[PDB]
């Protein structure tokens, strides 16, 4: 029921249109990779008019990752077992901006030597 | 590098076809009157700083 | 589609079980190579024509290695009917009619099939029709000799390679190829296995250089978007992360030419592979080298460019954290994780060669594979302006192909992958070949578990 | 103040030759999308080199910036060779900008690129959903909606000039000619950053 995150997903699409690529999402809820692949779906699932759809990355790997803009084919990954969905865009093209994110509390997996201030 | 490729393919003729050797030919180059050779005199004057 | 209806189906991994504001931490990466040697590639702090001397430095610093090695390592004179093997190299008794070991150095053909004040073009006749004939000239710097045979093609000692050679001599101007001579091994530094407690060890070589115009979005595309999150939140459910290490990149940094850039289009790359890096650095430590069109000496033994490539908010970084997070480090570097040593290389000095001023010794990446197989061989003068110093070029410990041999050989920028393992009598290398990211990227895992490499295409 | 026009110069060479891009007034093959042209772009941005019309462009955008209190509202025309009719015009502001008032505060950098970055990525979106039928044969020219201007007469009443300076400004004045002043209107998401209110719109026909 985490419409929470939602509507926050919302303004960045309508209000203004810079696209989300990952790290908005990363940034708002600190949910797993996995719950945000579930997040983008249900997006996905509750889709009125999106002006444009989204195009996924593939789990399934066999020695490839490939975004796909082949949408009808199945470009080498036959035996698909999943998709991880993102890079919402309004736009012809994919392209984000990049920038510095907050990361202390985003970040999944941590450096093996921790960097310090010293 | 450019004047020195330059100045390489220029001394090509007395090789036979060795190019490891063509650096220090190359550097050893003395016309009066060459329109690349002063440019390479001002880039190693300018390498001693 | 049914792409969405495969996360409908795995609903297995909710969270993939984590708890994701604990960050488990991988790898106990070593690296014993940062702090206590210095690193030979690197400059002279003091010092913060040339390539003459260097040359009859390397002729004569191999001249005395290999002559411990003409019959201590190779035939003794009691075979081909007491034929005189005697470590003569020049060919005023090359002449005599036992062939002797020919302990001498290929320059028979090296210049350049691409290209007006000098009439180079001219020059250029000359070039084409006797370069493209693969006759093989040896020099000791005492005369040429001929060389006909299988090996002439088959194994590419192009250019600075010293060996003795064996054959029916049959004439004094030519032999065949039955034989070649290589450098003594510098000795097996020790490979550990860390058995009790295994860590299950990091296994990285990723990245090429993210080869960075302005002019391309496609180029930045494949950055950013695939990866930093490969290392860390696009997920192979979850073994990516294990096996993943440090960060290394290898050469190439940011793509450009040198007469069109000016100064902010330089900032703009550089600071968007600082968006890169400082959005990484939380989640993989990195080790970063430039060295062929990134900003550099345009040498191997190159100056590499510290607090240049990095924006304010990751500027301070560097001085925080002294060498752990990030350290720069030369075009060659000894990575060694406790006596795993490897060694970098950029690509050029080996893309020069394969692509730029070859006329010669062609019998294509099964080709170009075993020329950095031949340069690590004879760790030799492979490119065309080498060492490119005003001061301190090399001082008699620290040649830029060096004398130390690595267990892997970092080379990049090729066209297609490659990656073989080949064992010497010394130890043992793998061959990498990590292609430039816009020919696919073809990005790999390297070693330290089984000592085996991984690619992934990254399109 | 200094950095605020060279933002303004940044996002109407992005908003110009965007719609240059997206009319196929220039062939697209010559476009490529960059970062770099004089300056840091928010967005990349299609844009064709031909220095002859990325001269043109950037002394267009020198021109409009160059009075920078009588422009309410820059806009773009698009005129086709069949007509002089206007076939869109692409609505843009200049109301109340921080070079009239020259305050120092805010920078706020990555923020004006943010809503930058928003207002592009619009002009994208409504410059791909209308279609693509008679992609050929489109031209440009411009048009200043603007609240209080004349400068034209300042190339006459027998003025002597001397420096380089007032020769652009003469040129200013002399490339500017006042026209004699509906059927669709679409809406487009401006910048509502707090000293660079750019209010931007589309008209269609
Ligand atoms: S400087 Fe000397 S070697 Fe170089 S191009 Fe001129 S004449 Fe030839």
């Amino acid at each position: 029921m985490d419409q929470k995150a939602s509507y926050f997903i919302n303004e960045k699409l309508f209000t203004e249109v810079k696209p989300v690529l990952f790290t908005d999402l990363i940034h708002h809820l600190k949910i797993g990779p996995s719950m945000a692949k579930k997040l983008m779906f249900d997006y996905y699932k509750q889709t009125t008019n999106a002006k444009y759809n989204c195009v996924v990355i593939c789990c399934y790997k066999d020695q490839t990752i490939k975004i796909i803009h082949d949408l009808s084919n199945i470009p080498q990954q036959d035996s698909i077992i999943d998709c991880f969905i993102y890079a919402f865009n309004p736009m012809d093209s994919f392209i984000p901006y990049y920038d510095i994110i907050d990361q202390k509390d985003c970040l999944t997996i941590k450096n093996s030597y921790e960097l310090k201030v010293s | 590098q450019t004047l020195k490729t330059v100045c390489r393919t220029c001394s090509y003729r007395y090789t036979s076809d060795a190019g490891i050797e063509n650096d220090h030919i190359a550097s050893k180059c003395n016309s009066y009157d060459c329109p690349v050779f002063y440019s390479r005199v001002k880039a190693e004057r300018y390498l001693r700083d | 589609h049914m792409d969405a209806l495969l996360t409908k189906f795995n609903e297995d991994r909710s969270l993939q079980d984590e708890n994701l504001s604990q960050p488990r931490t991988r790898v106990r990466i070593v690296d014993d190579n940062l702090y206590n040697k210095s690193n030979p590639f690197q400059l002279c702090y003091k010092k913060r024509s040339q390539y003459y001397h260097i040359y009859q430095y390397r002729l004569k610093t191999f001249r005395e290695r290999v002559l411990k090695e003409c019959d201590k390592r190779w035939d003794a004179g009691f075979t081909l009917n007491g034929q005189l093997v005697l470590k003569k190299d020049k060919v005023l008794d090359i002449q005599g009619n036992q062939p002797c070991w020919c302990v001498g150095s290929i320059y028979c053909e090296m210049k350049y099939k691409p290209n007006t004040y000098g009439a180079p073009d001219l020059t250029k006749s000359y070039t084409d029709k006797e370069g493209g004939s693969d006759e093989i000239m040896l020099e000791d710097e005492s005369g040429r000799v001929l060389l006909v045979g299988d090996f002439i093609r088959s194994t590419p000692f192009i250019t600075g390679v010293v060996v003795g050679i064996l054959g029916m001599e049959a004439e004094a101007g030519t032999f065949q190829v039955l034989d070649i001579c290589y450098p003594t091994p510098l000795p097996q530094n020790p490979f550990p296995a860390p058995i009790a407690t295994c860590p299950t060890r990091g296994k990285i070589a990723l990245v090429s250089g993210l080869n960075l115009n302005n002019t391309s979005p496609d180029r930045l595309l494949r950055l950013e978007i695939l990866r930093e999150f490969l290392m860390g939140r696009i997920n192979n459910k979850i073994d990516d992360i294990s096996l993943i290490g440090r960060l290394l990149i290898c050469g190439n940094s940011v793509d450009f030419d040198i007469k069109s850039v000016n100064k902010d289009e330089l900032m703009i790359s550089l600071t968007e592979f600082s968006k890169f890096l400082h959005n990484i650095l939380p989640s993989i430590s990195v080790d970063i080298m430039p060295g062929t069109n990134d900003p550099s000496d345009k040498s191997l033994p190159q100056q590499p460019f510290h607090k240049s490539l990095f924006d304010k908010s990751l500027e301070s970084y560097f001085n925080g954290s002294n060498k752990e997070i990030l350290n720069l480090v030369t075009n060659p570097y000894e990575f060694s994780y406790n006596g795993v040593d490897v060694l970098a290389v950029s690509g050029k000095n080996i893309n020069d060669i394969c692509k730029y001023v070859i006329p010669s010794n062609d019998n294509d990446i099964e080709h170009r594979l075993d020329l950095m197989e031949c340069t690590m061989k004879w760790q030799n003068i492979a490119p065309t302006a080498p060492d490119t110093l005003w001061c301190y070029p090399y001082t008699d410990k620290d040649p830029f192909v060096l004398d130390k041999w690595p267990h892997v050989y970092i080379v990049a920028n090729q066209p297609y992958f490659g990656t073989r393992v080949v064992e010497i009598g010394g130890k043992n290398i793998k061959i990498i070949s990590v292609p430039e990211f816009s020919s696919t990227g073809m990005i790999i895992l390297l070693d330290l578990e089984t000592l085996e490499a991984e690619t992934v295409k990254i399109d | 103040n200094r950095w605020v026009e060279k933002w303004l110069r940044v996002y109407l060479k992005c908003y110009i030759n965007l719609i240059l891009f997206y009319r196929n007034v220039y062939p697209p093959q010559s476009f490529d999308y960059t970062t770099y042209q004089s300056f840091n772009l928010p967005q990349f941005v299609p844009i064709n080199r031909h220095p002859a019309l990325i001269d043109y462009i950037e002394e267009l955008i020198l021109d409009v910036l160059s009075k920078l209190t009588h422009v309410y509202r820059f806009s773009i025309c698009i005129i086709n060779k069949k007509n002089d009719l206007c076939i869109e015009k692409y609505v843009l502001d200049f109301s109340e900008l921080q070079h009239v008032d020259k305050d120092d505060q805010i920078i706020t950098e990555t923020e004006v690129f943010d809503e930058f970055r928003s207002s592009l990525n619009s002009l994208i979106m409504h410059l791909e959903k209308l279609p693509k039928v008679n992609d050929d044969t489109i031209t440009f020219e411009a048009v200043i909606n603007a609240i209080e201007l004349e400068l034209g007469h300042k190339l006459d009443r027998n003025r002597r000039v001397d420096s380089l300076e007032e020769k652009a400004e003469i040129e200013r004045d002399s490339n500017w000619v006042k026209c004699q002043e509906k059927i669709k209107l679409t809406s487009l998401v401006g910048s509502d950053v707090g000293p660079l209110i750019i209010h931007q719109f589309s008209e269609k026909l």
